């Protein structure tokens, strides 16, 4: 049971390191000529789930 | 050769020159680590030759444990190693050992650094000696060495930032007997001794700035905000004028502190801070330095100490009682502080009739103790006498008799 | 530099000092072996006040353990820290006490005073500034009675500026296990008001109170009890050690609650006492610990201070707190409470906030009460005592050691004046 | 100019200030989370028998 | 800022008290085990009026529990939302009060109520700003009106200025099922007359008429009357947690209904309380919210204000809704009808809007009424205790445990004088 346990949350930080590479590799993807470049809403900001590194 | 020699004796002195020489240290371009990465540092800091910058001040404990984080702490290669003075035992809240049996272990020492420390400076100012009045060491060891300071060191300066009771709360029992007993024997011997306690500076970090539940850091980043104001002009009037403009008989040394913009960064993008503004927050009972009210009193002197950019009713024989002073460079503002930045500020330093209800309430509770003669046994047999309970109470009765017979 | 020497005397100083010094060693990262395993550079830095330095970097502890049979250094030896403590400091003789304050103090303990009296003289050389004493001990027995307040006078006269706390454990009139109880009670007492400078006050029925009511233990043993004295022991010295912002010494809390030099009868207690089913529910701010701090279900002895003024009072706090709420609850508990504290001390609370918490806890306190409830400790003690004298009960084993009855006479007399000396302050 | 770059400065410096705030809290609610799991770990609430275990063998225990 | 402590007092007033907290706590969002799952911020805002902080998120409420004994203390612990109480705040003692007021008030909750105040000053004094106290206990058995009137009794006398409500659950005219029903509740009133800012009167008589006839439930228990006294509770106390167009406090209903101190007896009710068959044709307006707090037959006190005037009339609405329409109808029913009205008040009602409504609902309202036809219960009471008390039927289960027989013969003449006292507010 608590070997189960610990698969589980596993897991959980797999899948999302995963899907931060996804959206990392993408911000490197943008460039210069892109025609998603929008000027957005509100840069800077802090979420107010953050935690620190 | 416009220097400043510090003293800070006890604990309240070393954790309140912790806050100040790091704001010393931003002001101009010096690292933690003593180098630079212009003079105008020469008032507080000494130029070695080897490229480093050590600083004009002593600090004296007769605890080793609050020395030893100042020794392994940030600023541990800014400090000359001997600047730094501890004993073995403390003083234990007692004025007696503070005074008679431990402090003489240490007098010498501290005499001989700072007589190494004032034969560097050309022209020297005067000293500046930050104590609490409630301590062992801070109410007999600063005691002493003024009276073993006024006859070797002249008729200098020596200014005295004081850490007042509190007129509801303290930290001790044992704390009107020092409050009396160092009041009696530093009378003759200081020039000017502003005196601000804990409460009120809990009160305005309460209200003015948003921070509920302070810790002692954010009152030693004020105080030090007040001791740059004040000695702003040497670097960017005098430390001298002081002593002449706010005391004008020779036992009414006693003024009041106040900082006039006071407010938090999410509060500074409301208002304008301009000089008649400032000007008026300084004269508000709520913005004082020590909880009391100069309504209930007559003003007797007024220093006004700008930087940057019929309620109030005086004395019959002061008409006047107004000093200027002008400087022009901003406050700096610290990272992790809680003060705004600002390009305007005030610090006035006033003479009032106001502060007898504090010498009545400290004389009420000496005397509620020492009727019945409690706590008299520790300071008797430490190598003082029982009569200077008398002499202190009935000197102290003199100074509230010459503060009614001034204002009357 | 301020260095403290244990003295544990008994069976019960020498059961409270195994659980004691495997308190210490855990705050400080010491294995049962002296070696240093820990995390922190602070735990290391002031490790002098309590643990000698040996070779290898093990640390052994500043202690002597006395006693006058050899059966109570066995269990002591036989625990899981026993293999830390010095072999030379452990002084034990082979003919006991046997419930006798006579042998304790005359013909067997006397002749163990000499043989401790050594010891006691290496581990007071070794202190570049020694602060001060510790006896652990009871006032219910025989060796801990006898030859423990005989080592403090003979302490006493040889480090007479020093400071000499004790913590006695006094006997109960409810859970009492001897008969002859009250003779070693009174002819103690009579010897801790002019050798100390402190004592606190323990009896044993108000720590089943606790572990019965608070802690909700099924079935508390002796090492649960010694468990809550041990954290007390540690949280008067616990300045002397890590840093604060308003340290405090022993000596300083000697100057402001004795205002009068045979008042020092003291009762202790410790702030964040809980239970497990209760764990999730106590929000773990600063105000939780005061109205622990101050409850009468909480003192450390069985006498309540709702029945008397309030003296003095300390607080030692630890753990990074605020100096606003710490100072502004001290003038809260003041001001309601108009004839709960006496009317010539006007301030009569002392605080002081070390920095580091206990190891595994977030904040923690302590408590040091000086009342004029205390005073009803020493009348049941001597309304027994006088029971059992007026027909001369059990003297023969006394009067037969050298002892006279004129030191049953003198020995109420002078526990006669101190409850009149603490009734003198219960009303002006 | 110089009012507008200071009134961005104190706006900026109010956002640090309360990301300051948010963090300590909630590495407050972290030390609460240490406190009751080390607090429902030790043997003295756990009451386990263990403890009575002595270092001479398993047949004699601690009185 | 506004703070409430609750009490809560013997079977009746736990089983109507656990019910009152899964109605609030599914009012503000907590979860059965009390962490915070909703989604808005006027459920949080105001959430300190009755939860204390516990950490990780965790709410738990201001409520003490007392009982006299401890099978009632373990069906509210194993309810579904039971597991929310901090442990301590449940007080019982072992053995019972028997039904006997005498043995509640003087002999088995005298030691009791020394327990009980130790908890009552650790809930008032850890307030910002304590508005008010309050209670729950039915005026029959012997834990909720001995030792029930024996706390207000004491703690009026230590908090003074403080607001003391209790909802009273006073004796059934018709229903009654224990003898000894009439000297538990004529010792009792005088209790109340003395010591209480507010008294609601509800008879579980006049809740059974609701649940059947207009309600119209198969079967009513003892959860679907649970639930209309908490939704009155909720109601009082809406405008503390809620904002609103108008509000109103604890007191500001209590300034303008109570003119003279002796008379604080009300009179609660609900408006929209319709079936599953009827909702499709009722549930309209504002209109069907005046009409049903007003009708005689949803009182929850078993006394008809026909036969009487209203002193003071009171209305606390739920929803957002119009405010003049609220205005105009309370000017509707107060010109119509002229000798339901006192003469020498010419605005007898005071009205109230709260924003938030109940749970499930759009919109809501609430009543409170003044009335002199409430001393219409006092001479029924009083018909049959000096039924009993003629011939001296049950007398020695009360003097027996202390009493005599002149404490019974003031407290009918304690009551002999509040039914003449409002007869003459009945004729000018
Ligand atoms: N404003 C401020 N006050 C402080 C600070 N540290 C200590 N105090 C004051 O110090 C007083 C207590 O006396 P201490 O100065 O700490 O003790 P001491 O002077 O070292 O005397 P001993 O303890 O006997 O050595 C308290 O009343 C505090 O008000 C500080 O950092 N800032
Ligand atoms: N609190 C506490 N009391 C103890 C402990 N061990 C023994 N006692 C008490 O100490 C008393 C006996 O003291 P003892 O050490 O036997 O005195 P001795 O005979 O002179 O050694 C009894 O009342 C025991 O209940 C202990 O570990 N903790
Ligand atoms: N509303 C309501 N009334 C009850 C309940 N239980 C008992 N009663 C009434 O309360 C009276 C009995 O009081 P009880 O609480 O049982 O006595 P106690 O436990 O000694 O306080 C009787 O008149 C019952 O009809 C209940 O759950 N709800
Ligand atoms: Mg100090």
């Amino acid at each position: 049971f608590l070997l189960q346990e610990a698969r589980q949350r596993l897991n959980s930080d797999h899948r999302g390191k995963m899907e931060t590479l996804d959206i990392d590799r993408g911000c490197l993807s943008l460039n210069l000529t892109s025609p998603n470049i929008s000027l957005k809403i509100n840069p800077t900001r802090v979420p107010n789930g953050s935690t620190s590194l | 050769m416009r220097e400043c020699i510090s003293v800070h004796v006890g604990q309240a002195g070393v954790q309140i020159g912790n806050a100040c020489w790091e704001l010393y240290c931003l002001e101009h371009g010096i690292q933690p680590d003593g180098q630079m990465p212009d003079d105008s540092f020469n008032t507080f800091f000494s130029e070695t030759g080897a490229g480093k910058h050590v600083p004009r001040a002593v600090f004296v404990d007769l605890e080793p444990t609050v020395i030893d984080e100042v020794r392994t702490g940030t600023y541990r290669q800014l400090f000359h190693p001997e600047q730094l003075i501890t004993g073995k035992e403390d003083a234990a809240n007692n004025y007696a050992r503070g005074h008679y049996t431990i402090g003489k272990e240490l007098i010498d020492l501290v005499l001989d650094r700072i007589r190494k420390l004032a034969d560097q400076c050309t022209g020297l100012q005067g000293f500046l000696i930050f104590h609490s009045f409630g301590g062992g060491t801070g109410s007999g060891f600063t005691s002493l060495l003024m009276e073993r300071l006024s006859v070797d060191y002249g008729k200098k300066s020596k200014l005295e930032f004081s850490i007042y009771p509190a007129p509801q709360v303290s930290t001790a029992v044992v704390e009107p007997y020092n409050s009396i007993l160092t009041t009696h024997t530093t009378l003759e011997h200081s020039d000017c001794a502003f005196m601000v306690d804990n409460e009120a500076i809990y009160d305005i970090c309460r209200r003015n700035l948003d921070i509920e539940r302070p810790t002692y850091t954010n009152l030693n980043r004020l105080i030090g905000q007040i001791v740059s104001s004040i000695t702003a002009s040497l670097r960017f009037v005098d430390l001298t004028e002081f002593q002449t403009n706010l005391v004008p008989y020779p036992r009414i040394h006693f003024p009041l502190a106040t900082y006039a913009p006071v407010i938090s960064a999410e509060k500074a993008y409301h208002e304008q801070l301009s000089v008649a503004e400032i000007t008026n927050a300084c004269f508000e009972p709520a913005n004082q330095m020590v909880k009391c009210d100069p309504r209930h009193g007559k003003y007797m002197a007024c220093c006004l100490l700008y930087r940057g950019d019929r309620t109030i009713q005086f004395v019959d024989w002061c008409p006047t009682g107004f000093k200027v002073g002008i400087n022009y460079q901003p406050p700096t503002v610290v990272p992790g502080g809680d003060l705004a930045k600002v390009q305007r500020a005030v610090c006035m330093l006033s003479n009032t009739t106001a502060i007898a209800e504090a010498w009545a309430r400290l004389d009420h509770k000496f005397d509620l103790m020492y009727a019945k003669r409690a706590f008299v046994h520790w300071y008797v047999g430490e190598g003082m006498e029982e009569g200077e309970f008398s002499e202190a109470r009935e000197d102290m009765a003199a100074l509230e008799k010459d503060y009614e017979e001034v204002g009357m | 530099m301020r260095e403290i020497v244990h003295l544990q005397a008994g069976q019960c100083g020498n059961q409270i000092g195994a659980k004691f010094w495997e308190v210490i060693s855990d705050e400080h990262g010491i294995d049962p072996t002296g070696t240093y395993h820990g995390d922190s550079d602070l735990q290391l830095e002031r490790i002098n006040v309590y643990y000698n330095e040996a070779t290898g970097g093990k640390y052994v502890p500043r202690a002597v353990l006395v006693d006058l049979e050899p059966g109570t250094m066995d269990s002591v030896r036989s625990g899981p820290f026993g293999q830390i403590f010095r072999p030379d400091n452990f002084v034990f003789g082979q003919s006991g006490a046997g419930n006798n304050w006579a042998k304790g103090h005359y013909t067997e303990g006397a002749e163990l005073v000499d043989s401790v009296l050594d010891v006691v003289r290496k581990e007071a050389e070794s202190c570049d500034c020694l602060q001060g004493f510790q006896l652990t001990h009871s006032l219910g027995g025989g060796t801990g009675s006898g030859m423990g307040t005989l080592l403090i006078s003979k302490i006493r006269e040889e480090y007479p500026d020093r400071i000499m706390n004790t913590f006695s454990v006094v006997p109960s009139p409810k859970v009492s296990d001897t008969v002859v109880e009250p003779y070693n009670a009174t002819l103690s007492v009579h010897q801790l008001v002019e050798n100390t400078d402190e004592t606190y006050c323990i009896d044993n029925e108000a720590l089943y109170d606790i572990c019965f009511r608070t802690l909700k233990l099924t079935t508390p043993t002796y090492g649960d009890l010694n468990h809550l004295v041990s954290a007390t022991m540690s949280g008067v010295t616990t300045c002397l050690r890590f840093p604060g912002q308003l340290n405090a010494d022993l000596r300083k809390l000697a100057v402001n609650m004795v205002p009068f030099p045979r008042l020092h009868f003291f009762m202790p207690g410790f702030a964040p006492l809980t239970s497990r089913g209760s764990q999730q529910y106590r929000a773990l701010t600063v105000p939780e610990l005061t109205q622990q701090m101050f409850d009468a279900k909480n003192m450390m002895a069985a006498c309540d201070p709702r029945h008397g003024r309030y003296l003095t009072v300390a607080a030692v706090f630890r753990g990074r707190m605020s100096m606003k709420e710490v100072d502004e609850q001290m003038l809260n508990v003041q001001n309601k409470n108009s004839s709960y504290f006496v009317e010539w001390i006007p301030n009569n609370v002392k605080t002081a906030v070390c920095d580091i918490p206990p190891r595994g806890l977030k904040m923690s306190a302590t408590f040091i009460g000086n009342s004029t409830a205390i005073q009803e400790l020493f009348k049941r003690i001597s309304e027994q005592f006088t029971a059992m004298f007026r027909r001369k009960a059990f003297l023969h084993w006394y009067t037969g050691e050298g002892m006279d009855e004129m030191e049953f006479t003198e020995a109420e007399s002078n526990m006669n004046d101190l409850v009149s000396e603490y009734q003198q302050y219960q009303d002006a | 100019a110089v009012c507008a770059t200071v009134k961005e400065f104190n706006k900026n410096q109010a956002l640090e200030s309360a990301e300051k705030k948010i963090q300590e809290r909630k590495q407050e609610q972290e030390d609460n989370l240490a406190e009751i799991s080390n607090m429902l770990r030790g043997d003295l609430l756990s009451e386990n028998p263990q403890q009575a275990a002595s270092s001479f063998g398993p047949h004699r225990v601690v009185p």
